[PDB]
């Protein structure tokens, strides 16, 4: 079975073109066909094309049909995504997938159309607004609810373009009762989102916190901790 | 084009019940049907081909039924890690121009559960910055309707907040909701009094968080 690996999070201005790569390892890459699947935010999914590796033939959604292009090279093992002429409806995240056909280097080929194989996406946002990192702001655990009892705290990423940015708490050591939330597009047209987690309170002077932001598509990679 | 329903788009039932959800097409496609389980921040994950087959690893309350037009999956005990967006897929025609259906929902009905509230001052590093962010937080709580009152003074204040929710958490089924406030550091300053008044039907009564500027 093939593991499959996408590209980074992208920022393309309208009536430009995107390639997304995705990288398989593992099982024979010839025996598989690959499929891209797209998904606009809260929407659901939009199966794009398809590629018969092994003849190296793709066939694509008709209303993508003219500005879409899905190739893969064998000696790479590496599947490709062309996307030309982006509008915002571009706008999504956009999955690598594949499924084994068979010994289709032997003749064979069983044509599934299913997808059992998933890369993790790579999102690509379609504007024209500059990219811009965050500033992380901490979250203090002044705040208690029970008698003692559970605290919270967090780190707030605030100001950022485009999406996403990822959050985790002492460098994944913290996973346990994090709560991140889904980032939110501000006033000035700018997101933001808020990382929190409930600790022991108890554990405020003695356990340290910080949690491990990253904003990729600007660079910014930050460690904020978090002081009650 | 060969349209792919899926209704309802959104559907509520209790842990350890059984959900049926519901996909057709608008022609037949025999048994070229699948089924995908997608959760939060995750890629889909294929459980059913063939309409009726399981695939690797997963687990037999998952179970395909249906062929032609008609299909339906079933999780015979739900459990809280279920929670996600289930979607079908054919691909009987060719060329391969495959679809899918709009996806259905799945929320665990579970229990009500009163949030529990905790209400966060702006860093002084933000202050810095000439703005204020004054987060409050409502944690663990079912269902998902919540209401957040923010009073700088007892002054209620509006169209001056934003709130993001997490989606139904995969081990306890319970919502987080985050509102935050935002102000000029300059109105900041002028005040003293900020609290969160939360209303949930896990409440008795509203409760309310706050901090004095300082």
């Amino acid at each position: 079975e093939v593991q499959l690996v996408e590209s980074g999070a992208e920022v393309k201005k309208p009536g430009s073109s995107v390639k997304v790569s995705c990288k398989a390892s593992g099982d024979t890459f010839i025996r598989y066909s690959f499929t891209w699947v797209r998904q606009a935010p809260g929407q659901g999914l939009e199966w794009m094309g398809r590629i018969i590796t092994i003849l190296d033939v793709a066939h694509y959604a008709p209303h993508l049909q003219g500005r879409v292009t899905i190739t893969a090279d064998k000696s790479t093992s590496t599947v490709y995504l062309e996307l030309r002429n982006l509008r915002s409806d571009d706008t999504a995240v956009y999955f690598c997938a594949g499924v084994y056909e068979g010994e289709a280097d032997e003749g064979e080929y069983d044509n599934n159309g299913f997808l059992k194989h998933w890369g993790q996406g790579t999102l690509v946002t379609v504007s024209s607004a500059s990219t811009k990192g965050p500033s992380v702001f901490p979250l203090a655990p002044s705040s208690k609810s029970t008698s003692g009892g559970t605290a919270a705290l967090g780190c707030l990423v605030k100001d950022y373009f485009p999406e996403p940015v990822t959050v985790s708490w002492n460098s994944g050591a913290l996973t346990s009762g994090v709560h991140t939330f889904p980032a939110v597009l501000q006033s000035s047209g700018l997101y933001s989102l808020s990382s929190v987690v409930t600790v022991p309170s108890s554990s405020l002077g003695t356990q340290t916190y910080i949690c491990n932001v990253n904003h990729k598509p600007s660079n910014t990679k930050v460690d904020k901790k978090v002081e009650p | 084009d060969i349209v792919m329903t899926q209704s309802p788009a959104t559907l509520s039932v209790s842990p350890g019940e059984r959900a049926t959800l519901s996909c057709r097409a608008s022609e037949s496609v025999s048994s070229d049907l699948a089924w995908y389980q997608q959760k939060p921040g995750q890629a889909p994950r294929l459980l059913i081909y063939g309409a009726s087959t399981r695939a690797t690893g997963v687990p037999a309350r998952f179970s395909g039924s249906g062929s032609g037009a008609e299909f339906t999956l079933t999780i015979s005990s739900l459990q809280s890690e279920d929670f996600a967006v289930y979607y079908c897929q054919q691909y009987n025609n060719w060329p391969p121009r495959y679809t899918f259906g709009q996806g259905t929902r799945l929320e665990i009905k579970r229990t009500v559960a009163a949030p529990s509230v905790f209400i966060f001052p702006p860093s002084d590093e933000q202050l810095k910055s000439g703005t204020a962010s004054v987060v409050c937080l409502l944690n663990n709580f079912y269902p998902r309707e919540a209401k957040v009152q923010w009073k700088v003074d007892n002054a209620l204040q509006s169209g001056n907040s934003q709130e993001s929710v997490t989606e139904q958490d995969s081990k306890d089924s319970t919502y987080s909701l985050s509102s935050t406030l935002t102000l000029s550091k300059a109105d900041y300053e002028k005040h003293k009094v900020y609290a969160c008044e939360v209303t949930h039907q896990g409440l008795s009564s509203p409760v309310t968080k706050s901090f004095n500027r300082g």
